[PDB]
RNA sequence: CCCGGUGUCUUGGGUG
């Protein structure tokens, strides 16, 4: 829905690295390299960023009820 | 103070399927038709073929709830390298010369073949095998 | 020899055939030729063969009990409404089936 | 996604789980006996492929009927510093001692199904009855009681527990007192109990 | 008993600072339907603050 | 409504297993334990005890819900504000909460035979599942993939006694169906007990002390190690033997083995001590004449029920510290064996070609009672099933002793020969309605083949293993056979 | 387009590579059929991709060609019971029952057909780190 | 609904002792120590330490059920020593080793600062 | 849906016939009474208008 | 009359084998010294050889065993199967008696021959399935236990008791009492919904 | 006699070698740092207004996971042990957050840096939101579009990881020993040759390999334990190792107290 | 001022 605060498996904080990851993809880096630059070395942390799906951008398009 | 004593030449060492146990067969240097088949732990007491081994069988190590041995006391096992404790589970009164004795050391099996005059005292409940060198 | 179809009385009489041992897997025909006690043994043989085939084993007394119920009236009482409810048992018991 | 379904048997906190040398602990654990008789070999290959995929940073193509082989995926994995078949040395969490056996370890896609225990748990002491039969109502949503069916009845006969069977079907349900006439045997008695 | 169904704050114990509603007040031991977890706890009367006109007063209100 | 009906004092939820429960226990969620009740009559011996329950009330456990007078008026303890002013008279009844040791009848549909309903002792526990000791899953044909089970609470003194003295779980260990047990050591504990009782499993002193203490029935005497010098070491067989009561003798011979037992097979037990033999499904499984059956005859149901608990607690501890797994590597036979595997399948396809040639050139022997096409179809089927078994046998023998798939097959805990064969060598012939795949399409099985093609690939022979992956034609045929099942 | 009746009269190659004869011995990979009953085949059509024989539900399974029939059927049933964001407008719909997983993740092992399905855009599950092991016996 | 409070793992009820010693009179000089609201964390630490002492002849523990934060330890010593005293000795040894260990880490840490 | 009915087990309808290839799914079918009678269109199927 | 939970497959000791192997196992010849009982297993070995009066019992024993083998092989079990579900297992009872009384060693037994033959024969009259003195009941009682009596006699034969199992006076009387007690316990209980 | 040799060090992770101790002590130190080292974390969220698209407890759940500066937490009391009525300055930190989007276009991203400390213990360095730099906005909490507002009041409390994982001061703890398997505590799975198929530890060069002809030392014990403690920034890495040891001491001390009082 | 309860008949999909 929105990027999780912590890696489920080990607990390292990953909720502050989502913006940095999208910017690196505009500069043409490959996904593996982008994760490497952010120092996410264990593959438990890597799944969190690599496989998250950002649905909150879709839900905001619905005009506020109030 | 012991029940049996002899020296054996190792004829075969078959590790086989297992990594930590080998079966050895031996015949008495001084008296043929006395054969010993024995499983032993490879890593604790590595044996090779043709090795000479002194094998003693006692029913007590004294010169029920096991305790770690005190360094001050002393027993028959202080002079040997490899000691095992076991249960006699078959005493075969074979026709004529043969006299087989099957003992189980917690599933490590020892088979001792030989004569009546050498093995009559071995009709015991428990036995301690001691191996030297 | 083993044969297709059903016929026990006529085959028994044929010279050469061991007339004291011939067997059929239709116990309805056995009842007409050999009588009720032979049917008890044939019924057991055919049930046991079914159970034992997939390696299972059921103790003798259970299959024995079933075939004695099926032969106690002197004829074969099927385990259907036409057999079971032709008994002199109470109406409340019979109507529950 | 391979028909390998289960319920949670217990939960363990972080420090009691087994861990790999890198300090990765599994989030969920399944049993080795689920594999050989069910022959869901695809479940294992998916785990292997996803391990490779998360290290190098892409989603592997697992379409059926392609040229992808297990050995091709295994070659990539070993070149990244991990054992070629997916195993890893792991350590017992209680003692810190190594496990004598190495453990197949990696990501797998798991799905949360609609059947949750607090949607099923049900108990009834006493409660509402049907108007017509004066017996307990049917259904969780109505505080209902469980059905003691025909097959249950037979089991108690086999046990020979005749006393238990009587009580279940009377005192613990729809027991009723009637009056009969000793002559005609009908339930035609008119009984005023306060006038006796 | 004019303390039932009124909102309450807990001032001692492991549930200190939590909102709740008095579900049942038989005697001395109350049943608060704590807002947080989906359960009704048994709790002694010394432990409660009741809401009134001005802040969380005692059972005096 | 009369042959069956809905009943009071029942409950139902999802079940979970627990190895650290006795055989005859059932773990009961607290919420269920506060809803169900038992009406205990007040006597001189329990009146003080029962008053304590009354003060705690319906919401604190251990508590009580009603007090019933001899006239029948119930006092509902939810609404009685002067609960402190009740004094109990003898002969009244208190409907107290369900508590420890109460017997309850446990039941998992569909009840196919009498061991679908056995009496367990209730152990109140947190969470929302029913807990069963793992060795009772077999008679219920229960597992933990979503199954639910039913619990019934007897409501009087007479039926409590009937449950404990007729229906209780230790009395049911041997079934009259086949004069043999219906419960044994299963799954993890059975897989693990084979590994533990291997001839070369040794355990150092520090771990041994924990394992002995894990046995509830242990007499406090640590047994002497099998190896005294240079380091004290016990074998696995010695510690397992602690769990077996004394005076038990059992002898079994597998494949004419001698007392020396080179293959480490057979079994010999003397005075409750294992002399030799790997312990596997033939000894501690549910087979007739095994260990469980023997303890039952010699010691009775009470001792025999402890046997399950003792064995489980030892093995699961030991297995926890040894570990066990399975991975993709364990399905993979090496490159040399595959060429053997591929050859046996290649030669079988040639023999099927020869059979087609013979049948089409009128050179085929007719089998008695069979037409030409029946005889033809019969011979081809026999050839192809023997081909897979031959290929399966080759794959099996190449697997080392340490291979994890082999350990489960050898223990008997899950899987069999055919499963090694199908994962690693060849899935084999697909059958529908007892025959090979029929010509659904006019004279062919799929539109990717030409007509009148009776070769192996055309009529459903799946050459590849599940490891290798199935081709698209093979896939559909496999789905046809699978659907029929 | 061909329907079931016209399909009876055509000869279909399974992949484009089968249209032409070839020139292996890799003991890991799967054996391709020999096809030696007819000397020369005259193909009229070719499959676009053979994985399209599966339907919506079975297309979510990674590697169905490595699984037993009974398991692909069981997953095809269970897949329809798995909690996923069923639509993006759940806050304005008032349905009798609705379930939304907090943190959906797209799967690390996907198939090509999932693109059309939009499974990566509305995923229904999470990637758990899984050890296959016997641990305390609480997972038998 | 039936989940217990997570804080019950470490908070001791008022009517429940943190520690309970009973005898095992079946053998001489053996005690059973029941530890309340504790884990493998504490238990394994004490156990190994005790096993290296020459006058401890038996030491073991079990966590009987992971859903309840307790464990029970069994300790038997030879005739000379009293088990409960020996337990105090094991405790003080480990407190000392950790005090030393904390000191040596602090020193090494400033050098890398 | 095929409207044949639960009554009558039968050894035809429920079965996956060879001519289903590419037109209905070989895997997707319900467990229980409807097994083999309720089917699902393969991914590239179409229906003639 | 038995309960299904109380029976186990046991081998009958008189079915399989040739007449020669049979005779080798069961026959006692008080005349031919080399076909008699070995002298080291009994104390009273001197007063044995030549005794025609003790030979009349042992002949009646062997004649009984010949009747059983002929009856079972020609009427009951025509195909030769000799492993069958039977109650009151004897192999396990004997090897327990060997453990309680430490029945190992080479010592000679004080258990006399008439105690054995009369002991076993009196046992077979106490295996009560049906009680009552009516003539029809005794025939029915004898019929119900016909197969089991053959099983007992095939095990508690003179040579086997003395050479193979090596029972003494204390152990043998115990074995008889246990068989008697356990057979009663193996009867089906009235009321059982079979 | 215990010795320590720090291989690498920085603010949020310390890699170190631990030696001359028992295996059980190395493991108990591992467990204590994960589970029992206290930290500070949000434990009560009062929502006065939330008109965002995220559900109330969803936002509250994210708040609990935000790591807070916990340096001076040892002088702070547990809420359950404080003699006061309700909550005061000695047992809690109060934080406040208020965001809003004015304008009909664009999105306002609410970040953890907008968490404002309002009240807390006097002069104690606690309750402060973790930040890498000074220009780092931190952890994403929510996103807002026109007219959507989020105004919440958060109560942070002292707790331990046994109760809920949000109070855990450490993420992973890497841990290994005996990289060449001289002790034979594992039996390696292999297809052809065990040495070629298993990768090397990252500490393989810190310990010499086993001699081919060398005899098996059945008396050798584990003796060198390499571990790396990573933290989330809620505590510095050196504090976690120190307080892990300290916490483990009081627990053993408490056991020692109870024996000398039960007589 | 106690006591205090509300639904029946069918269809479709699951679970085991
Ligand atoms: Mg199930
Ligand atoms: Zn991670
Ligand atoms: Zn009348
Ligand atoms: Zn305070």
């Amino acid at each position: 829905m929105i990027i999780p605060v912590r890696c489920f498996s080990c607990g390292k904080v990953v909720g502050d690295k989502w913006d940095a990851y999208l910017r690196l993809l505009e500069e043409g880096k490959q996904e593996g390299d982008a994760l490497d630059e952010l120092k996410l070395k264990r593959y438990c942390c890597r799944r969190m960023v690599l496989t998250h799906v950002d649905l909150i951008e879709k839900f905001l398009r619905y005009n506020p009820l109030e | 103070s012991a029940l049996f004593d002899d020296i054996f030449t190792v004829q075969t060492v078959d590790n086989g399927r297992y990594n930590k146990v080998s079966r050895i067969i031996g015949i008495s240097t001084t008296n043929s038709a006395i054969k010993l088949t024995l499983d032993i732990n490879n890593e604790m007491f590595p044996v090779s073929q043709d090795d000479s081994l002194t094998v003693t069988l006692a029913n007590s190590l004294s010169l029920k709830s096991w305790r770690p041995p005190k360094p001050t006391d002393k027993s028959l096992a202080d002079d040997y390298d490899y000691v095992m404790f076991g249960t006699v589970y078959k005493f075969e009164e074979g026709d004529e010369d043969k006299i087989k004795v099957y003992v189980s050391f917690g599933g490590l099996l020892m088979c001792l073949e030989g004569g009546y005059k050498s093995l009559a005292s071995l009709k015991q409940d428990n036995l301690y095998i001691l191996i030297r060198r | 020899l083993e044969t297709d179809g059903i016929n026990l009385a006529e085959v028994m009489a044929v010279p050469g055939v061991d007339s004291s041992r011939t067997y059929s897997n239709s116990f309805v025909e056995i009842l007409s030729v050999l009588g009720i006690e032979a049917t008890r043994s044939s019924l057991y043989k055919e049930i046991l063969n079914v159970i034992a085939f997939d390696g299972s084993y059921v103790n003798y007394r259970h299959m024995a009990l079933l075939v004695d119920v099926m032969t106690s009236r002197g004829y074969l009482m099927a385990i259907t409404r036409h057999g079971i409810n032709r008994a002199d048992t109470g109406a409340l018991m019979r109507c529950s089936f | 996604r391979h028909g390998q379904k289960g319920t949670i048997g217990v939960t363990y906190r972080h420090e009691d789980m087994p861990f790999s040398a890198e300090g990765i602990v599994p989030d969920l654990i399944i049993n080795p006996h689920a594999i050989p008789s069910r022959m869901t070999v695809a479940h294992l290959i998916e785990c292997l492929l996803s391990k490779v995929g998360s290290i190098r940073g892409y989603e592997g193509d697992a379409t059926p009927f392609t040229d992808l082989t297990v050995d091709a995926v295994s070659n990539l994995l070993r070149d990244n510093g991990y054992q070629s078949r997916g195993f890893e040395v792991m350590y017992n969490g209680h003692t810190g001692k190594k496990l004598m056996a190495q453990v197949f370890f990696g990501p797998t896609y798991y799905q949360r199904l609609r059947h949750m225990v607090d949607d099923k748990i049900h108990a009834r002491a006493r409660g509402p009855v049907q108007v017509l039969t004066r017996q307990p109502v049917e259904g969780r949503s109505r505080d209902g009681g469980l059905r003691f069916g025909e097959m249950e009845r037979d089991c108690m006969i086999a046990h020979g527990a005749a006393g238990f069977l009587k009580e279940r079907l009377m005192e613990a349900s729809d027991a009723f007192r009637v009056h009969v006439c000793g002559i005609c045997g009908l339930m035609s008695v008119i009984a005023n109990l306060k006038k006796n | 008993d004019p303390t039932l169904n009124k909102t309450v704050k807990i001032r001692q114990g492991g549930y200190k600072g939590k909102i709740g509603i008095v579900k049942e007040a038989n005697g001395d031991r109350f049943r608060v339907e704590l807002h947080n977890p989906n359960k009704t706890i048994p709790i002694p009367c010394s432990f409660l603050l009741i809401e009134s006109t001005h802040g969380w007063v005692p059972y005096e209100d | 409504n009369l042959m069956g009906k809905r009943v009071d004092f029942s409950a139902r939820t999802v079940i979970s297993g627990d190895p650290n429960l006795e055989l005859d226990q059932v773990g009961v969620p607290i919420s269920i334990a506060k809803t169900l009740s038992y009406p205990e009559t007040v006597t001189q011996y329990n009146i003080h005890r029962l008053t304590e329950y009354v003060r705690n009330g319906p919401n604190e456990h251990p508590g009580a819900k009603y007090v019933i007078r001899d006239n029948g008026d119930r006092i509902d303890l939810r609404y009685h504000k002067r609960a402190g002013d009740i004094v109990l008279q003898y002969g009244w009844k208190v409907e107290r909460h369900l508590m420890d040791d109460d017997p309850v009848l446990f039941n998992r549909q569909p009840s196919l035979h009498k061991m679908s309903m056995m009496a367990h002792r209730v152990k109140v526990m947190p969470y929302s599942t029913f807990r069963l000791n793992l060795s009772v899953t077999s008679p219920y044909n229960a597992d933990f993939d979503g199954d639910e089970m039913n619990l019934h609470v007897p409501q009087s003194e007479e039926t409590r006694a009937e449950l404990s003295q007729l229906c209780a779980v230790p009395l049911q260990i041997v079934s009259p169906q086949s004069n043999k047990p219906v419960m044994g050591i299963v799954q993890d504990t059975l897989c693990g007990v084979r590994k533990m009782t291997l001839r070369d499993t040794f355990i150092e002193y520090e771990q041994v002390m924990n394992m002995l203490f894990w046995v509830p029935s242990w007499d406090g005497v640590v047994p002497q190690p099998a190896i005294l010098k240079p380091k004290p070491l016990w074998t696995g067989k010695q510690l397992l033997s602690i769990a077996i009561p004394s005076g038990i003798h059992l002898q079994r011979t597998d494949g004419g083995n001698s007392l020396l037992s080179p293959k480490d097979n057979g079994m010999l037990i003397v005075d409750g001590k294992v002399m030799f033999g790997v312990v596997d499904k033939k000894t501690v499984g549910s087979g007739g004449g095994g260990l469980i059956h023997t303890v039952m005859r010699e010691k009775g149901p009470k001792i025999c029920a402890e046997l399950f608990g003792n064995i489980q607690k030892v093995v699961n501890y030991w297995l926890l510290h040894n570990g066990f797994s399975i991975g993709i590597g364990d399905a993979i036979a090496d490159a040399s064996t595959m060429k053997e595997i591929t050859h046996a399948i290649s030669s079988a396809k040639e023999q099927v070609q020869e059979i087609i040639y013979k049948a089409q050139h009128n050179e085929l022997e007719l089998k008695p009672g069979m037409t030409l096409r029946e005889s033809f179809e019969g011979e081809v089927s026999r050839t192809l099933n023997d081909a897979r078994d031959s290929a399966g046998r080759s794959a099996e023998m190449n697997l080392k002793d340490l291979n994890n798939v082999k350990q489960m097959v050898s223990a008997g805990s899950k899987g069999s020969f055919i499963n090694i064969a199908q994962m690693s060598a060849c899935v084999g012939q697909q059958m529908v309605e007892g025959k090979r795949i029929a010509f659904g399409f006019a004279d062919r099985s799929l539109p990717h083949f030409t007509k009148d093609d009776f070769s192996p690939e055309s009529k459903g022979f799946v050459e590849n293993s599940y490891l290798r992956g199935l081709t698209p034609q093979e896939f559909f045929f496999h789905a046809m056979a699978g659907r029929e099942g | 387009y061909v329907d079931g009746e016209e399909e009876e009269t055509i000869m279909i190659a399974m992949t484009p590579e089968d249209l032409q004869t070839r020139s292996l011995n890799d003991t890991a990979k799967r054996i391709k059929p020999e096809m030696s009953t007819s000397s020369h085949h005259t193909f009229t059509h070719c499959e676009i991709h053979p994985s399209m024989i599966l339907g919506v539900a079975a297309s979510i399974i990674p590697f169905p060609d490595h699984n037993q029939s009974p398991r692909n059927t069981y997953q095809s049933a269970m897949g329809k019971q798995a909690m996923g964001v069923f639509l993006t407008n759940y806050n304005v719909r008032m349905d009798t029952m609705a379930n939304i997983l907090y943190y959906p993740q797209k799967p690390l092992a996907k198939t090509q057909a999932m693109e059309y399905l939009k499974f990566r855009e509305l995923p229904a599950g999470q990637n758990a780190i899984v050890a296959i092991a016997c641990y305390s016996g609480y997972n038998q | 609904m039936n989940a217990p409070d997570r804080f019950e793992l470490f908070i001791l009820p008022d009517d429940v002792p943190k520690l309970k010693i009973t005898p095992d009179s079946r053998v001489p000089n053996c005690i059973i120590i029941k530890f309340e609201r504790e884990d493998h964390t504490l238990a394994n630490l004490l156990r190994e330490e005790l096993a290296l002492y020459p006058d401890v002849t038996f030491v073991a523990y079990k966590v009987e059920h992971p859903l309840f934060a307790n464990f029970v330890m069994r300790l038997q010593t030879e005739e000379g020593t009293r088990p409960k005293q020996a337990l105090e000795r094991a405790c003080a040894s480990i407190i000392n080793k950790l005090k030393t260990l904390d000191h040596k880490f602090n020193e090494e840490w400033n050098i890398k600062n | 849906n095929t409207p044949i009915g639960r009554d009558g087990k039968l050894a035809k309808p429920r079965q996956l016939h060879n001519t289903h290839w590419g037109l209905v799914c070989p895997a997707e079918t319900p467990e229980g009474q409807a097994c083999g009678l309720v089917k699902n269109l393969s991914l590239l199927s179409g229906i003639s208008i | 009359g038995l309960d299904g939970t109380q029976v186990e497959r046991q081998t009958i000791d008189t079915i399989p084998g040739s007449d020669k192997a049979f005779h080798k196992r069961y026959y006692v010849d008080l005349m031919d010294e080399k076909n008699s009982i070995k002298p080291d297993v009994i104390e009273y070995a001197a007063d044995i050889l030549g005794d025609v009066e003790l030979q009349k019992e042992l002949n009646s024993e062997y004649e009984q065993l010949v009747s059983d083998r002929k009856f079972l092989r020609e009427i009951v079990f025509v195909n030769g199967d000799h492993n069958w579900p039977l109650p009151v297992n004897l192999r396990r009872i004997i090897q327990n008696a060997q453990q309680i009384f430490h029945l190992d060693r080479a010592k000679a037994s004080d258990l006399t021959i008439p105690e054995i033959i009369h002991g076993v024969r009196d046992l077979c009259k106490k295996l009560f399935v049906l009680r009552g003195e009516n003539e029809l009941i005794k025939e029915a009682q004898q019929n119900a236990t016909s197969l089991f009596q053959c099983l007992v006699r095939a095990r508690l034969a003179t040579r086997r008791i003395l050479e193979e199992f090596r029972l003494n006076r204390d152990a043998f009387e115990w074995v008889l009492g246990t068989i008697e007690a356990q057979f009663q316990r193996s009867l089906v209980h009235p009321g059982e919904m079979v | 006699e215990p010795k320590v040799n720090i291989i690498n060090a920085q603010d949020d992770e310390v890699e170190l070698m631990l030696s001359d101790v028992n295996l059980s002590l190395a493991n108990s130190l591992r467990r204590t740092m994960l589970a029992e080292v206290p930290t500070l974390a949000i434990d009560l969220v009062e929502i006065k207004m939330n008109t965002s698209v995220l559900a109330d407890e969803f936002i509250s759940h994210r708040l609990g996971l935000i790591p807070l500066v916990s340096e001076d937490v040892e002088e702070m009391k547990y809420s359950r042990d404080c003699t006061c009525e309700d909550y005061c300055d000695e047992c809690s930190v109060v934080l406040e957050l208020s965001a809003r989007h004015e304008g009909e276009e664009g999105t306002t991203d609410v970040y953890s840096s907008s968490l404002i400390k309002v009240s807390g213990p006097g002069n104690l360095n606690v309750g402060e939101p973790v930040r890498r730099d000074d220009y780092d906005q931190g952890i994403l909490l929510c996103k807002l579009r026109n007219h959507q507002e989020l105004n919440i009041r958060c109560i942070a409390k002292k707790g331990i990881a046994k109760e809920h994982a949000k109070w855990s001061p450490c993420s992973a703890i890497a841990f290994e020993y005996d990289p060449h398997n001289k002790l034979k505590h594992t039996d390696f799975w292999f297809e052809v040759d065990a040495k070629k198929e298993w990768p090397d530890s990252k500490y393989a060069t810190w310990e010499e390999p086993p001699k081919p002809g060398e005899v098996f030392d059945y008396k050798a014990k584990p003796n060198r334990f390499y571990m790396t403690v990573e933290t989330t920034g809620s505590l510095k890495a050196n504090q976690v190792f120190s307080r892990g040891i300290k916490t483990l001491q009081e627990k053993l001390a408490n056991v020692l107290f109870e024996l000398e009082n039960s007589r």
